[PDB]
């Protein structure tokens, strides 16, 4: 401050005015990435590798600003991701459109507590009418419209239309097979992309997809014990003395056949233990994959961790390097482990089914992984919004045909309550236009447009924006019903996330 | 360099106030929290006097000397230390007008000292003398809290808090020691916050369904392992010779199912019956078998548990800790009314709870963990304080700064020097009262005129303890309300305002020393 | 286009008068000092008077404007305590934007300043009595009169003169006197003396030998057109254009000139007499040669130049009337005082005209042969010529030395305005400005403005006490009791000009360059 002490680099204008438009900064492509979403957003994440896509959260972790105040909402906008998969495009924007109506009511001199008092009680009749103005529930898993049908929101809230053979393609992974009761597991219908194939020939095979070459024969038993390991291959082979292969004239004669009776013991000891399928994040070896061919134990070549990890994650594996005779604690879990070319990729397969624990896993034939990556993260965000764990999911308009009701609900409302409050529960409603501008964003038109007619009609649930011209001259399309809607929950925490940091992040002059 | 005289003390009076301007809303559920981002380089985020200080890294000297003496304080009560920083350099907003009307500082530090001394008697004449109930520690509690908190936070976690402390002064023991131990946990929201008149480990060992759930717990805190090792070489015993190796590789194995059939033993010897679930704790792990040829017993062992919890569970089931096990009887295993090994997400974590003379309360906070669960886990301490405060005291007041005027009125009405020289040291001293009530009020809603001239002629009107309605910016009587100063928490920023700005005030040549 | 606004605007202002008037601060009281003004003229001007200074040389300022108004508006209404006004407002100010700068409005504070100063005027109405106009009673004002304005040395050889002048009077209702200033100043041995003269003086007479040096039965005739016209109230037209018209015009002025001592010479035997009375001539402008000498051996007294205020005076005075003209008239229109005395002190030739009719015109012979002495002396009988009257004009005098003023800003106790808080701090803030003359002294005395202040407060709230600063060593003491007492017009005309001011600060927020 005016003395050498006092670290801080937040407060008083730069409160009201920094902490805020920083905040106001992210939120502007929040904007564009939400609801129907022409845009497109290039993102280089330190591999300078650009990608596209409309998400907030995939870009924003990456960006670094120097203030809390980004840094903080993103973990509610997290908290929403983690306990819903979208609307998180959303959650950010009403929060910082929200806000500037503080350094506004700065400007008009309304206090901190003043400011935020309003929104809360507000916020609290809001999550007292936010319900009100569920719309439908969600019904039935087995179904893949009862499913798909929202799962486009969530999708369109990511991409628009492609959202139509995703939804399907989606319960078709069979949502299904969880519940969605207490239960429901990405890992298990884990997305495995298949680059190669098309986009649209993204598939469906329930049971492990692994992209990795499918080795060895197939696996022992079907049943397999599986003994998946990190590096149980460094090489049995020592890359020592001078050539950084062989020294002496007699050194190379060792190092050859040493790695054969190594791995010999080993794929054997792979047998002694077990394994039905052996998996190598080490390399693969010929001798080994003979061994493996005799012992007719499937091999796995080369491993992400995602592959280790979910074989450690799904099998119960533990992925251990073994230069060490292999020994099963990873064991066996899958029921039926494959090999199967899928896409004609060789894909490394195991299946177990069951109403909880099975894996139905989710296979992307894809054209491009630059697509088939979003493609991913729409139908992630997609199948995380399918993650309620409520089979009925109390459904709301999706892509917001809510806002308008509330626009209307609350300020109306939000005058009746009196009080300087007031003017905060009255600030309050306007924000939700943020959508219903975030798409006549790249809708292109008005929200003032749009919320005169959406104001025009009135008590509906229903007619709202989107993307094409019904969003712009009409503004006009059934965000209850184009087959649209979006459950209760993944709008109730945005409102009440949102409610939260945006009240806490203004608290702070330090 | 040197600042001389006036211009040195111009240095002190600027660094009070722009920080005093921080804490006029750090102060009251009104009051704004304020984070850190430089203070470390940490997303940081705090509300209360003292402790904001040492977490900023405050290069101004000033700053930089208050953090250590407002501590003092701030080890008592924890707020009103949030509102110390007002009165000081207010008071140095006083009387450097004073002397730059002219006049000597000394005087001045003169002068506060029997205004000082008339507050203290006015503490004294003011202190109302309350009772013990957990509504009136409610009320204390929750105003540090409500200063602290959200009120609703500052409701919702007071409960816990009143509570503990009945269970500490069950031990008769006038201030908080025990039962202060506070547990963050796991969770999407630090909503959920328990209160566990036992303890709680965080550890079920790393075995499940031991009978870890656990009515009748005899306590075995053993800081020693069943888990010595299961290879050849014991655990601090390492050798690269090859005969030394095949040494151990025998008994190593042994010499746990030594120490685990004895707890077979200790089970059988505590209690002959698998029904009561006798709960084996260890400060470092447990093996496998040593927890399965326990676990089926009935036996639940518990490992890696915390030296803290060894320390809490020794004293709070009146259990003990254990560097052998061999058998002893229940009760030389110190007993833990109720045992429940509680799995939130992965952790299972062990309800340890009304153990026998339950000395220690662990108080239970579910959150997401960040610096916001952090930043609910102050207010219940600071209020512990100010409830350990209130139960040191059973003289508390209207807080919200009623005492202020009744203590600036009575105190200025009178001229308690029927001089000028103390009396002009008089007039700066409780003149610097009054910023607080007033200005919670101007944070709040009205200004500080009004509320003065209700507060005041309320109290002239009164001598009823009158004070701000925080979300109204006028007068009400704090003790109604609710916020309540506790003369244990209201006395002490008396001395340490007046004692620091004693020798602050006097000051001329400074320099750099070395 | 260039415009300031609201708070900060009002800032250069009240940091100009506040500013401005802490200067005056060496001025108001013999502890303080006379404040010295040059001007172009390189005049060194002393004087502790505010309006002397500052009407004639100062610093630009928005406020310098203003208070101009005040200091003349004070010296206008009283002739005192124009010094005392500057301080008490930006001290007022100084009060008033403390509660500014906690933001509470210029307009909150504006509007409880006026009940406060009703307050003090009803306290000052109710701390003043009806004293007397006594010339004793007016020394106690004199004294302290002077003191706050003039010097204190000068006030005491002031205080006799100043007070007797006034004393004069015929019981006029006049707060100031305009014929008992008849100010005479010489270059003298002393820089500073000054004569205490009742009646008319002359600026000049003419002093011969052979006119009477006593004329005791003194039948004045004065006169405008002058020895060289002829029956003439209008002095007669010149053409030296030409010859024969100039050839013409300078043998027939002596038969003016010569008609005109005639018409003296047989009026003083018919005003006069003979020898029998003395006979006054006054020519306001010059002397006929002839007239002259012919004047002075007749018993005539022609007095060369007596001014147009000698000339008003002097009728009332005398109670006779000045002519243009010397022709053959009554003695009674001619001037009578009952001596006129040609008094030649210095250089200059002062004709007392004495034991007037009317003892409204009264004089003082001033000295110095250093003009900025001259000029202070000459000053410093005014101020209490126009203050001690306002003793002597009202029955009622406000006891002085600041004791009042701490009376009070207690008598003004709080909460009193119980109101709002605006008009709170409106008392609050014109508490304190009431104490800057207590204050200023006992500064511009040893020790504390303030630790006697309190002391003075402390003092006062005791009962019986109405106890004040001393102007001098600046302790306390009860100050009705010494007689030490500015004029009681003063205060409550004081207060009135010192809040509107102050009133007005606060209303102009906006200032347009």
């Amino acid at each position: 401050m005016l003395k050498e002490g006092a670290k801080h680099f937040s407060g008083l204008e730069e409160a009201v005015y920094r902490n805020i438009q920083a905040c106001k900064e992210l939120a502007q492509t929040t904007r564009t990435a939400y609801g129907p979403n022409g845009m497109n957003k290039m993102v280089i994440n330190h591999l300078e590798k650009l990608f596209v896509t409309n998400d907030a959260a995939t870009i924003l972790r990456e960006l670094e600003v120097q203030h809390p105040a980004a840094k903080m909402i993103v973990m509610a906008s997290h908290m929403q991701e983690q306990e819903v998969g979208d609307g998180t495009n959303f959650v950010l924007v009403f929060a910082g459109a929200l806000l500037e109506l503080a350094e506004e009511l700065l400007r008009i001199g309304l206090s901190v507590s003043e400011v935020i008092e309003g929104y809360e009680i507000a916020c609290r009749k809001a999550h007292e009418i936010l319900p009100n103005l569920v719309c439908c529930s969600a019904k039935n898993l087995r179904d893949i419209d009862e499913v798909s049908s929202l799962l486009r929101t969530s999708i369109m809230s990511k991409q628009y239309g492609n959202e139509v053979f995703l939804a399907k393609l989606i319960a078709q992974a069979c949502v299904s097979i969880f519940p969605d009761s207490g239960h429901f597991n990405v890992d298990n219908i884990r997305v495995c992309k298949i680059l190669g194939s098309g986009i649209s020939s993204s598939s469906v095979l329930h049971g492990m997809v692994f992209k990795k070459e499918t080795e060895g024969d197939v696996t022992s038993v079907k049943d397999a014990k599986i003994a998946v390991y990190s590096c149980p291959f460094d090489g049995m082979i020592t890359e020592t003395k001078g050539t950084v292969l062989i020294k002496t004239a007699e050194e190379l004669m060792n190092f050859s056949k040493g790695e054969e009776n190594l791995m010999d013991a080993q794929v054997k000891a792979i047998a002694d233990t077990g394994a039905n399928v052996v998996v190598t994040g080490g390399k693969v070896a010929d001798m080994a994959l003979h061994y493996a061919n005799k012992y007719n134990i499937m091999l796995v070549r080369l491993n992400s961790k995602w592959d280790l990890r979910r074989l450690c994650k799904t099998v119960g594996a533990t992925a251990l390097p073994r230069l060490t005779p292999p020994v099963l604690e990873e064991m066996g879990h899958c029921d039926s482990v494959y090999l199967s070319e899928v896409g004609d990729t060789q894909v490394v397969v195991f299946k177990h089914e069951k109403e909880d624990g099975a894996i139905s896993t989710i296979v992307l034939r894809g054209s491009t992984d630059n697509l088939m990556d979003d493609i991913e993260r729409a139908v992630d965000d997609g199948v995380n919004t399918f993650k309620v764990l409520t089979r009925d999911k109390r459904l709301v308009p999706g892509g917001g045909a809510t806002e308008i009701e509330l626009a209307k609900q609350i300020t109306s409302y939000g005058e009746t309550c009196p009080g300087l409050e007031q003017y905060a529960i009255k600030k309050f409603a306007e924000a939700f236009e943020a959508i219903p501008r975030a798409l006549a964003e790249n809708s292109g038109v008005k929200a003032n447009e749009v919320i005169s007619k959406l104001y025009a009609v009135h008590q509906e649930g229903n007619k709202n924006v989107g993307l094409d011209i019904e969003a712009e001259v009409p503004a006009v399309k059934d965000m209850l019903e184009a087959g649209i809607l979006d459950t209760y929950l993944g709008k109730y925490w945005a409102i009440k996330l949102a409610t939260n940091a945006a009240v806490t992040v203004l608290r702070v002059d330090q | 360099e040197v600042a001389r005289a006036q211009a040195a003390l111009a240095v002190n009076i600027s660094a009070a106030r722009g920080l005093q301007d921080v804490l006029r809303t750090n102060l009251g559920p009104k009051g704004t929290m304020k984070m850190l981002v430089s203070g470390a380089g940490d997303i940081k985020l705090t509300k209360d006097g003292n402790v904001l200080l040492h977490e900023m890294q405050i290069q101004h000297p000033t700053a930089s000397l208050i953090a250590k003496v407002a501590t003092a304080q701030d080890d008592i009560t924890g707020d009103g230390t949030t509102s110390n920083v007002l009165i000081i350099g207010e008071l140095l907003k006083q009387a450097d007008l004073y002397i730059s009307e002219g006049l000597h500082p000394r005087i001045i530090t003169e002068g506060f000292e029997a205004a000082k001394e008339k507050a203290l008697q006015f503490l004294e004449e003011v202190k109302v003398s309350r009772e013990m109930d957990r509504e009136t520690l409610i009320d204390v509690a929750r105003t540090s809290l409500r200063t602290k908190v959200h009120a609703e936070l500052a409701d919702v976690l007071t409960e816990a808090v009143v509570d503990s402390i009945l269970a500490i002064k069950k031990q008769d023991e006038p201030i908080d020691l025990f039962m202060i131990e506070i547990m963050e946990m796991k969770h999407k929201s630090e909503t959920d916050t328990s209160l566990i008149r036992g303890l709680v480990l965080d550890h079920g060992a790393r075995h499940p369904d031991m009978k870890k759930r656990v009515e009748d717990a005899y306590i075995l805190t053993c800081n020693v392992s069943l888990e010595y090792e299961k290879t050849e070489v014991n655990s601090g015993f390492f050798y690269k010779s090859a005969e030394e190796r095949e040494k151990l590789v025998k008994a190593e194995r042994k010499f746990i199912e030594d120490r685990v059939k004895k707890i077979i033993e200790l089970k059988r010897k505590v209690c002959g019956d698998s029904d009561k679930g006798f709960v084996v704790i260890n400060q470092k792990g447990i093996d496998p078998f040593s927890l399965d040829a326990l676990s089926k017993e009935g036996i639940v062992a518990l490992r890696r548990a915390k030296r803290r919890n060894m320390e809490r569970l020794t004293l709070a089931c009146g259990g003990v800790a254990l560097n052998s096990f061999d058998d002893l009887s229940p009760d030389c295993l110190g007993h833990a009314g109720l045992v429940y090994e509680y799995t939130l997400g992965e952790e299972k974590f062990t309800f340890i709870e009304k153990c026998n003379n339950p000395r220690s309360v662990t108080l239970l906070i579910k959150g997401p963990n960040k610096h916001t669960l952090t930043q609910i886990k102050d207010a219940v301490r600071d209020g512990l304080r100010a409830v350990k405060n209130a139960i040191d005291d059973g003289c508390v007041v209207p807080g919200a700064g009623a005492v202020e005027v009744a203590m600036a009125e009575a105190l200025i009405k009178h001229k308690p020097s029927v001089k000028g020289r103390a009396q002009l040291g008089v007039q700066a001293f409780a003149d610097a009262l009054l910023i607080i009530p007033k200005v919670l009020a101007q944070n709040s809603g009205f200004d500080l005129q009004e509320t003065l001239v209700k507060i005041q002629a309320e109290h002239s009107e009164s001598g009823q303890l009158v004070g701000v309605d925080l979300n109204t910016g006028e007068p009400m009587v704090a003790a109604e309300v609710g916020v309540w100063d506790n003369y244990c928490v209201k006395k002490q920023l008396l001395h340490s305002c007046t004692v620091i700005a004693t020798n602050i005030l006097l000051v001329d040549e400074i320099m750099r020393a070395g």
